[PDB]
């Protein structure tokens, strides 16, 4: 039984040797052609005219593909509300217009590059405030509310009002987008090798673009270099390429896109601006919180709207706030679509969230750990779409973590480093998190597995789930071990794939081992039945013999299993019935030093408390939660995407847009798992683990935040109580210009100016 | 008429009778040898995905040098009478690991794996060239490889059982 | 998590063996190859003579070394060069040379050959002397992976002529010496403003290479810093970077020369020579402070609208790195 | 989700016809057109431990599977059918999707009462037997040794 | 409901058009190598060597 | 020095710059030129799993003519200005069956299939030669074509179709 035990990612040894193979690494058929996407170089235009002259002058140059040559659809994405191939207007820098097909990937870059588009401009929206000014959004406004709002304003001895906005983020999965796909020339089949989190869209996208049954195409999925929610839906833009490429041609193509293609045309997270206004008591005890959420959607629907029901459902983060009144609106701009991204709209509520939060600390001049505490939910709350918290372990995570990370002794000794230093400072944070556990779409939280027994007793499993680096497979291996009492090195899972279990939800919403955990365990449970009667005539035999018994005795190996998440179901009419079916937590605390004359600061020691409940692999869910928060990290203090006025993506590629190194990590880093907090509501008491970490990340911003608070009392003015505007990220460029001195001024030169 | 290019991977030779001056050696390990181990992660020398050891006898420096570069930059055509090491060239599952891949693995240094062997190669050219590193010269080995999934502390842990 | 007791032991004379073959092909002398491809010829220079001739012969023959500039182009700019030379194999341009005035490397030599030569020459010579060279190792950490610096050539980042590179202002700052060749050419020539003209070009007639590079000893009464910017966001501009030197009379805080040389302030590395002028004979103080960060913040003014924005960011770092220059400095006067 | 099915069995195809045999006996069982499902091809991934291909009994056993899992997709699909009367079988595959009813399932079937001794002679060796006669005529070349199958 | 109908072999129009793929008409891999059997010519002997 | 082969199939030119003598047409059909439609039964000419239809223009009777062979054992090098039909160049689900495609698929006289592209060749080549052939001729068109699975009646009487 190795369910709780730290066993290894099971491909880690093959990942190490470069024996794992990813879907580029499958060998090319003779036949097989490439594929390069051509894309707009417009924000929004009228096409004109597409020039392949040139194009088909190079060596291995096969065709061009445009709208024209597709036999079914053009329809496409979540809502059908884009092209495969944009065919009269482009609607952002990015927008997939064609693809050229070579018998290299060196010849299809070559012949991309010299086709040329002409275009006549259209009037663009790209930022926020352009979508708001122009009225540019997709659907009505989202809502949630919650008592009196006018009442709560009043009973404030304080209110604070403000903007702030969150800057979206790259995906970077090591591995880009790529999909395989080979043509059978038989009744429109078509077997697809794809890195994608949904093997089911992709399948059912490629089938409406060919116009042939689903039946017909068969999705496979071994393993993603990454995938972070960028391969939720935006895997088919080059699946349902490919395939147009395949079924043309008659031959297998592929394609993998290069960083900058990747980065250009896929999407991001959703950058967030928000509108709050909050009220308090002199305590420190919030009483009122009004704020309006906007996403930048860019240039189709996709998961939009989800995102933003997310971000509502976590706009409370851990606090209680008993008038309360969150919207969003998502813009409709013209940028690349953006998608899911780790955390999947919860990162940016619960940014804003303490942001707010931040400044009612400040404002009341008390310690801020003493405002957040003070204003924490207790077990068997409601929240403000009325789910109770059951089991909420955030002030077990909070004590632990503050006496683990020596809290009150280290902010004492940051406090004199103030002292001490002009020109550098420290800071030092703790933040708490939940994070609700489900598809916002109810529809989506089922699971199905198939198991087989073969003959010689080994086990082969099949889930709907897909490995992308999480250990997902590996979890799904120790569930099966236990459930069926044999050895791990029994049982084998080859890929995910359409024509084993269909119908998946894509590999997401961190729900995965809950829902596949138990779809397997079921699965198992009816072996387990099958093989009862020859257990009983054979209790000292084998698993082998037991096997053997059942075959012989014509009793089928085989079985599905599925699962269903109970009552979930939401209602924004009624404000009521379960989001969630529960919530993970967690607690981190970090240090900073800044350097107040140049920007740039060091990640000096973070300190993180995790409730996954009884874990299934520590190994795994200590992993998980070091590289959710890395990438919340990321998001709040590196990562930054950077548009030229006409809205084209200038950040394509390591060189511009920085994401974490080895040298950016604290460099005292401690994870601890909470212990003895089963979890009722999960497979094995476990918790799910995959995005809940993220956002901790932001200890690193408030930390930062609080060395610029320091700065400021140094060298700016003597307003203990000021307010300054930090958006996201917290870059050297947003630090260096915070600490506002004798050089932001110029005051250093001579001239009069805003520092004292 | 053109020479012969004539370098070595893995310890074997390869004798390219026409050699493209445009062809990268990342896409000659790929697509024309086969070996799939060293991954492509943007093309531009930042990620490292595509590292690789190189070694040649030095001429002017007496000696056989080792050291690492990105195969995604590198010409072939650069490479006459080089050497090229890469992930496949050091250790495998069916024959056995090299310590710098069974430590990363074990110590839970690879999730997705797709930065797992230019990493190892990172790490084993220090080796290479230093059998005795410091804690130091480890930590400061990697800031040309990009890891999005670990957040680094196991990989750094891991290796720093060589130090010292 | 794991069990470091249970990792098999390290053998390092277990490892693979350096192709005994290649070692043979050694002894092999060095001969100029050929090679064709679809759209581009590449010729292998073995010697110095080769070069110059191909040269004088293709002046439009483009030099790669390590390709990490040149494969950037190819690639990500659709440049084509059609005639592509590597000198990298020309003894000459890869020659570590100790002079007295200061190490010359050949412009071929590695980033990562620089580094370590100026770290062995910092260990063993007196502070006073390494003040340059300490700048130019400030530079090369953090900027990037021993992969790069393995193969990125000292030469190639100098005539890259990027407006960011951290390289070219301590060059400029410390007027270190360029041997600049052709056929039937050679001269020496310190870098100052004029080595970069414009955008992404130098100094340097259609024909002409660079041999080698001499990175000076600092002086008595000569001091050095090097800063940059921790943040970048385009391609190759708006990345704030800089070399400051000051040389003092004999035994003094009166300034004799001054340079202050920045990138990712303009299309090019500029030196700030209005500013740093107006300062010879003044004293190293509080008033020199003040002067010299309003020229800065004159002389370097961008338009709300410069390439790159950062705007403000980009001038107050501009002025705080040469606060830090002149903290460093009154350190070092005592 | 778009209706269309996907049909896998332990038989294999060899000119026998036995895939055209299991759409049919798919389609009659779901009450839908043959055109509407699908068979690929016989995998070891899909259904596991089958018996060769052989003994005639293909289309027996293969269709009694067949039938078995397209009786669990009706009863699945039931209640779906009684919300949407006048619906097609599109929109009831669909809601059920929707509903997270599972539309995957297995089928088995096991030859009953077979069992034959050679040590008793006795229990049933067959399930039943097929068959035929057959009446030919020829003409032979007495000199040759040739000759012609006349009916 | 096509039961005791002659519907024909729903793969025959595909294999009248040669579009029907059998084992060896699957393409190859581009490194895709093949096997000849070495066998006995003789009924029953000792195998004393191979060259 | 070696003289370049140029032949046709289905209509395309094909240009073999290195024939090598040894090489058979059902061999370059399958495994050069990929069209799999015609099969290997024997290798032997007994089976015509492999037939395919020729066409050239006749000398002596001032005419182009049309006629079968098995591709198994036609040299390649044979074929200099020769015209290859295969089962393929005739008709396709994803267009338009040709009639004797048409007709021996509805007729039952295709069950494992393998024969049939040769048969159906067989057929073809017949009725290029004669469009209203005779009962007689139909059947005496298949001496070459061997059928392990529909014991052949089906086929005739889904060809005699073409007679009268
Ligand atoms: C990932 C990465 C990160 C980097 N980070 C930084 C950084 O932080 N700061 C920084 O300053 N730079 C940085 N660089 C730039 C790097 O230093 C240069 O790309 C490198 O030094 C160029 O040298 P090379 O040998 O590769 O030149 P090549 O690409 O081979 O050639 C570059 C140019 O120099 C010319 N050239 C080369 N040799 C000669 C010669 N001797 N005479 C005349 N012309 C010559 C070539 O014709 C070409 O125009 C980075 C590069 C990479 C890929
Ligand atoms: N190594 C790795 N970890 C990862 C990801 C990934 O792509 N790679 N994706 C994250 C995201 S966005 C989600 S939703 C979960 C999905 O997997 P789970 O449901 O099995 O946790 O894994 C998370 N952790
Ligand atoms: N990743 C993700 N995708 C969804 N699609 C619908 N709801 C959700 C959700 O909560 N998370
Ligand atoms: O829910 Mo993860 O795929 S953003
Ligand atoms: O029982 Mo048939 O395969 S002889
Ligand atoms: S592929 Fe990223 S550095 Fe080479
Ligand atoms: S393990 Fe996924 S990028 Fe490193
Ligand atoms: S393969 Fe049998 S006749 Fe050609
Ligand atoms: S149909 Fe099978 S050999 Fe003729």
């Amino acid at each position: 039984d190795t369910v709780g035990r730290p066993l290894p990612h099971l491909a880690a040894a093959m990942q190490a040797s470069g024996e794992a193979v990813y879907c580029d690494d499958i060998p090319r058929y003779e036949n097989e052609l490439f594929l390069r996407l051509v894309t707009s170089t417009r924000a929004h235009a009228k096409i004109k005219s597409i020039d392949v002259s040139e194009a088909q002058k190079v060596p291995g140059f096969v065709c061009f593909l445009s709208a024209d040559d597709i036999p079914g659809s053009n329809e496409t994405g979540l809502f059908n509300d884009e092209t495969v191939f944009a065919k009269d207007t482009v609607t952002c820098v990015g927008h997939i217009i064609g693809a050229v097909v070579a018998d290299t990937p060196e010849h299809a870059e070559r012949a991309a590059h010299v086709v040329k588009v002409t275009y006549e401009d259209l009037p663009a929206i790209i930022t926020i405030e352009d979508a708001i000014k122009n009225n540019s959004f997709y659907g009505s406004e989202l809502k949630i509310e919650k008592g009196d709002l006018k009442k709560g304003f009043s009973e404030a001895d304080n209110v604070v009002s403000g903007e702030l906005y969150i800057g979206g983020q790259d995906h970077f999965y090591l591995e880009t987008h790529c999909t395989i796909a080979i043509p059978k020339g038989e009744e429109g089949e078509m077997e697809l090798f794809v890195s994608t989190q949904n093997a089911m869209k992709t399948q059912s996208f490629v089938a409406k673009m060919l116009g042939v049954p689903v039946n017909r195409i068969l999705v496979r999925v071994k393993r993603m270099g990454g995938g972070f929610g960028g391969k939720e839906t935006r895997s088919t833009l080059v699946s349902v390429a490919v395939a147009l490429a395949a079924y043309k041609t008659g031959h297998p193509v592929r394609c993998m896109l290069d960083r900058n293609e990747d980065m250009l045309i896929t999407g991001g997270r959703h950058p967030f601006l928000a509108r709050y206004k909050v009220g308090f008591m002199k305590t420190g005890t919030i009483v009122a919180l009004e704020v309006d959420h906007y996403s930048n959607a860019g240039n189709s629907r996709d998961l939009s709207h989800s995102i933003m029901e997310r971000a509502l459902f976590h706009m409370d983060n851990c606090y209680k706030i008993p008038n309360i009144r969150g919207t969003g609106r998502l813009c409709k701009t013209n940028l690349s679509s953006n998608t899911a991204f780790r955390g999947f709209g919860g990162p940016q509520a619960l940014f804003i969230a303490e942001n707010w939060m931040s400044e009612v600390a400040v404002t009341c001049g008390l310690p801020a750990e003493e405002v957040r505490w003070k204003n924490m939910y207790k077990e068997g709350d409601l929240t403000h779409f009325n789910q109770r918290l059951e089991g909420f372990s955030v002030p077990r995570c909070w004590d632990e973590c503050l006496k683990s990370s020596q809290y009150y002794a280290r902010k004492s000794e940051v406090d004199k480093f103030n002292k001490e230093n002009c020109w550098k400072k420290r800071g030092l944070c703790i933040i708490p998190t939940k994070f609700g556990i489900s598809f916002t779409v109810p529809f989506l939280n089922q699971a199905g597995a198939l198991i087989h027994v073969y003959t010689d007793g080994s086990v082969l499993v099949s889930h709907g789930g897909t490995e992308m680096g999480q250990g997902l497979h590996t979890k799904m291996v120790q569930v099966a071990s236990k459930a069926l009492k044999i050895p791990i090195s029994k049982i084998y899972i080859s890929e995910t794939s359409t024509n084993t279990v269909p119908n998946s939800s894509p590999t997401a919403a961190s729900v995965s081992t809950d829902i596949y955990g138990q779809a397997v365990y079921e699965a198992c449970q009816t072996i387990l039945k099958r093989l009862e009667p020859f257990k009983k005539k054979n209790p000292d035999g084998s698993w082998e013999d037991w096997v053997m018994a059942a075959y012989q005795d014509r009793v089928s190996l085989s079985t599905t299993g599925f699962y269903r998440t109970p009552n979930l179901g939401y209602s924004f009419e009624t404000n009521s019935g379960n989001a969630f079916h529960y919530f993970t937590y967690g607690v981190a605390c970090s240090e900073v030093e800044i350097d107040c004359l140049t920007g740039d600061h060091k990640n000096l020691r973070t300190d993180i408390v995790m409730d996954v409940g009884s874990s299934l692999n520590p190994a795994i869910d200590i992993g998980q939660v070091e590289g959710a928060f890395v990438q919340g990290l990321g998001l709040f203090t590196l990562e930054e995407l950077h548009y030229s006025p006409e809205g084209s993506l200038h950040t394509r590629g390591p060189s511009t847009y920085k994401i974490p190194a080895f040298g950016s990590i604290p460099t005292e880093f401690r994870v601890s798992l909470l212990r003895d907090c089963p979890n009722k509501k999960a497979i094995y008491a476990s918790k799910a683990v995959g995005e809940p970490p993220l956002f901790l990340g932001a200890s690193v911003f408030f930390a930062i935040k609080d060395a610029i608070r320091a700065a400021r009392a140094q060298h700016t003015n003597n307003n203990t109580k000021e307010l300054f505007r930090l958006d996201s990220p917290a870059t050297p460029e947003k630090i260096r210009n915070a600490c506002v001195d004798k050089f932001t001024t110029l005051c250093v030169t001579g001239a009069p100016g805003n520092c004292k | 008429t053109a020479d012969e290019l004539v370098f070595f991977v893995n310890g074997k030779k390869v004798v390219e009778k026409n050699a493209d001056p445009e062809t990268t050696l990342l896409a000659y390990l790929r697509r024309k040898l086969g070996l799939r181990g060293t991954k492509l992660g943007c093309g531009e020398g930042g990620c490292g995905a595509c590292t690789v050891m190189l070694s040649k006898y030095d001429r002017l420096q007496d000696k056989i040098i080792h050291f690492s570069a990105n195969a995604c930059l590198a010409p072939i055509c650069t490479l006459h009478h080089v050497a090229v090491t890469t992930v496949e060239g050091i250790g495998s599952t069916k024959t056995r690991l090299h310590p710098v891949q069974e430590r990363i693995a074990k110590s839970h240094g690879s999730q997705c794996g797709f930065c797992t062997p230019g990493i190892v190669m990172s790490m084993y050219t220090l080796l290479r060239n230093q059998p005795e590193p410091t804690v130091e010269e480890i930590e400061d080995a990697f800031q040309g490889n990009l890891c999005r999934c670990t957040g680094y502390r196991p990989i750094l842990q891991g290796f720093r059982t060589f130090a010292k | 998590l794991f069990n470091p007791e249970e990792f098999m032991p390290l053998d390092p004379t277990q490892e693979p063996i350096f192709p005994p073959e290649l070692l043979r092909l050694k002894d092999v002398p060095p001969k100029q190859l050929r090679f064709e491809g679809e759209r581009v010829t590449w010729i292998q220079a073995s010697t110095l003579k080769e070069l110059l001739d191909l040269k004088a012969q293709h002046p439009e023959a483009k030099l790669v070394v390590g390709n990490t500039e040149i494969g950037i182009e190819m690639k990500f700019k659709n440049q084509l060069f059609p005639m592509i030379i590597c000198p990298a194999w020309i003894p000459e341009l890869n020659a570590v040379e100790h002079g007295p005035e200061g190490i010359s490397f050949g412009a071929a030599c590695a980033l990562s050959s620089v580094e370590k030569t100026l770290l062995e020459a910092v260990a063993k010579l007196p502070t006073q002397k390494t003040e340059v060279f300490r700048g130019v190792l400030e530079q090369l950490r953090w900027f990037a992976g021993k992969q790069v610096k393995s193969v990125a050539s000292l030469g190639g980042n100098i005539i890259t002529a990027s407006p960011i590179s951290d390289l070219n202002p301590v060059f400029m700052a410390s007027g270190t010496k360029l041997t600049i060749v052709s056929r039937g050419t050679r001269r020496t020539v310190p870098m100052d403003h004029t080595f970069f003209p414009s955008y992404r070009k130098t100094l340097l007639g259609p024909e002409e290479i660079l041999l080698s590079i001499e990175i000076p000893y600092s002086r008595e009464d000569e001091f050095f810093s090097a800063f940059k910017q921790a943040s970048r966001r385009e391609d190759d501009i708006a990345k704030v970077t800089c070399g400051m030197r000051v040389l003092f009379q004999p035994g003094s805080m009166q300034v004799k020369e001054l340079a202050l040389c920045y990138g990712g302030m303009a299309d090019r590395t500029i030196s700030a020579l209005k500013t740093t002028q107006k300062q010879l004979s003044k004293f190293w103080n509080e008033k020199l402070l003040q002067d010299v960060c309003a020229g800065l913040a004159e002389e370097l003014s961008l338009s709300p609208d410069a390439p790159g924005g950062m705007i403000e960011f980009r001038r107050t770092l501009t002025l705080s790195f040469f606060f830090k220059f002149y903290l460093t400095v009154l350190k070092k006067l005592g």
